[PDB]
């Protein structure tokens, strides 16, 4: 009872103040301009939107998650919930930002997207790294979903890495401050298993802490084991959906499970052959054009026989990962073996290094403004 | 035409409120269709049916969703066929057609083409009623080859396209100009046109790194 006295009055009060922000951002001026003027922070006015950003998903998702008929929860925060506050004329301030990544947030958990073209198209106030780590994180994980591994996995490096200027200080990540660091992680994690034999760029995204451990699971997963199948599934999917609270574990209500059966067994179906092809890459590309003996070599280690070794062979070279022609008269198969880059994290670094340099000049001249 | 008599009515639906309520279902099932059978196709109307569907599972319609399934399978590496499966439930992926049509798309994705055109079944007259779908796989398996292969032998390129004859295959040949070579493959591209390598170049960065470095 305690439980669902929080949750409903979370969303009456929600309810309450949306009606409040539609009436001022459009057209009361002088309401506006009021609430310029009294306070030392503006703070208080713009975080109370992507506060409830998260916290409102949960309640919902709790409806949503004991609901599973009837539909009271989805179909009235699509309509009215979520498409009042946004469609309609933005708040002067970051706040027309953060109604539009709060609303991007709410549609990331809908696997309904397409949208993610017009939500970028109306973010046109500048770049602010806390309004465009944000951005990045869904665009990446757009990315990760549109297939686009090589995209993708370049975009979660950024977001990891902690010299995005992050000062933060005044709670505007708070309480899911590794969720940033675990989500970042893990989606990157299944991206390095499809395609890497090119980066060399993992060594800026992820730290060495974490690159051991999780360099032996891509080759323990596609190599001989599908046990990493099971504890990288396991990770990925409270990070790939961000369901905020899944509710009360017991057996009397069921209610709960019926709804991560769809949730979970979407994205079966992604992990399922796109960990396949790794496989086939997986193989060193060790004699780039191949002649009868390498030709063999490969085909003596794709399958055995009879039936159908050359079928398979010419099925998998199609898809994404290899770039190659045959030959009639010569019987011969010619291949492509393409490479990434050495050190393109020094020059990146250059910058870095001087912000170390700067805050650090900065910061003890605060001090030396402070004791002086 | 009346997939022309659309656009803009359920361009303005599916960007309001309308994409949640489920009431919408009637000019959006019947623009379904008029994608499929008209040789059209919109992901957006697809995908607001399909989360419609997702929303009420009882409003699930098998053809409606198969009208769906075949054309976002047309309409690949891209992924509208990954983004179907994703809200069709478990109940609905066990459907007819619907399940005989996943299995094929399973075929594509993998790019397993001899076994797609045997997997077909050829009484299954949905499958016939879909207008230039039979040519648009077809198209994306030439597509495919373009990409990753520099040549291709005559009796290969046949089979994969559902075992064509010397004249159909004709067709196919002059699509993308391709032609015969000595002994006896068709020409698909060239050896350095295919590969397209972008990998060790850089270092030439100074400029940029000059320019931040300058004071």
């Amino acid at each position: 009872q305690w439980l669902w006295d929080i949750i409903d009055e979370f969303i009456y009060q929600f309810q309450s103040f949306s009606q409040y922000r539609c009436k001022t951002a459009k057209k009361s001026e002088e309401e506006i301009d009021f609430l310029r003027s009294n306070p030392k922070i503006w703070n208080v006015h713009s975080v109370l939107n992507v506060l409830h950003s998260l916290v409102d998903k949960s309640n919902i998702n709790r409806q949503l998650e004991v609901y599973t008929s009837g539909g009271d929860p989805e179909s009235v925060a699509g309509e009215y919930g979520r498409h009042s506050l946004y469609k309609m004329l933005g708040y002067f301030s970051l706040v027309g930002l953060l109604r539009l990544h709060s609303l991007l947030g709410d549609y990331y958990q809908a696997i309904k997207v397409l949208e993610n073209i017009e939500l970028n198209k109306k973010s046109m106030y500048s770049r602010v790294p806390e309004c465009q780590v944000t951005t990045y994180y869904y665009v990446g994980f757009a990315y990760l979903m549109m297939r686009r591994y090589q995209d993708a996995i370049r975009v979660f490096a950024n977001i990891l890495l902690y010299i995005q200027r992050t000062k933060s200080m005044f709670q505007r990540t708070t309480y899911k401050y590794e969720m940033i660091n675990k989500q970042n992680e893990q989606m990157h994690a299944l991206l390095a298993i499809a395609l890497t034999m090119y980066p060399m760029r993992i060594d800026e995204s992820i730290h060495l802490q974490l690159r051991e451990k999780y360099g032996d699971k891509m080759l323990r997963m596609q190599k001989g084991d599908p046990q990493v199948y099971e504890e990288l599934f396991s990770y990925s999917c409270p990070k790939f959906l961000s369901p905020v609270v899944p509710n009360y574990d017991s057996v009397h209500p069921n209610y709960h499970k019926e709804p991560f059966l769809q949730q979970l067994k979407v994205f079966s179906d992604e992990v399922q052959q796109q960990a396949q092809l790794s496989t086939i890459r997986s193989f060193l590309k060790l004699y780039t054009t191949m002649p009868v003996a390498k030709l063999a070599g490969f085909l003596d280690l794709t399958e055995q026989e009879f039936r159908i070794q050359l079928l398979v062979f010419k099925h998998k070279m199609k898809n994404l990962v290899w770039t190659s022609g045959i030959s009639a008269l010569d019987g011969e198969f010619q291949s492509a073996s393409e490479v990434d880059f050495y050190i393109d994290k020094d020059m990146i670094h250059i910058a870095d290094t001087k912000v170390a340099r700067r805050y650090g000049d900065f910061f003890i001249r605060q001090i030396h403004k402070f004791e002086e | 035409a009346m997939f022309e008599q659309m656009r803009a009515n359920v361009g303005k639906l599916l960007k309001g409120i309308d994409r949640y309520n489920p009431e919408n279902l009637a000019t959006l099932e019947r623009y379904v269709e008029t994608q499929a059978k008209e040789n059209a196709y919109d992901l957006e109307a697809n995908l607001a049916v399909l989360k419609l569907y997702q929303f009420n599972p009882a409003f699930f319609q098998t053809t409606v969703t198969a009208q769906i399934l075949l054309k976002a399978l047309t309409n690949l590496p891209h992924t509208d066929f990954t983004l179907c499966k994703c809200m069709i439930d478990q109940a609905h992926q066990e459907e007819r057609p619907i399940r005989q049509i996943l299995y094929l798309g399973d075929l594509l994705e993998t790019c397993h083409f001899q076994a797609f055109w045997q997997a077909l079944d050829e009484n299954m007259d949905l499958l016939e009623g879909i207008t230039g779908f039979e040519d648009s796989v077809r198209k994306f398996i030439c597509h495919v080859v373009g990409i990753t292969y520099q040549h291709i032998d005559r009796w290969l390129l046949a089979e994969m396209l559902g075992d064509l004859t010397d004249s159909q295959l004709k067709m196919w040949m002059s699509k993308y100009g391709w032609s015969a070579d000595e002994s006896g493959q068709i020409f698909i591209c060239s050896q350095e046109e295919s590969i397209k390598p972008k990998n060790i170049v850089e270092k030439i960065d100074f400029d940029s790194v000059s320019s931040i470095m300058a004071s």
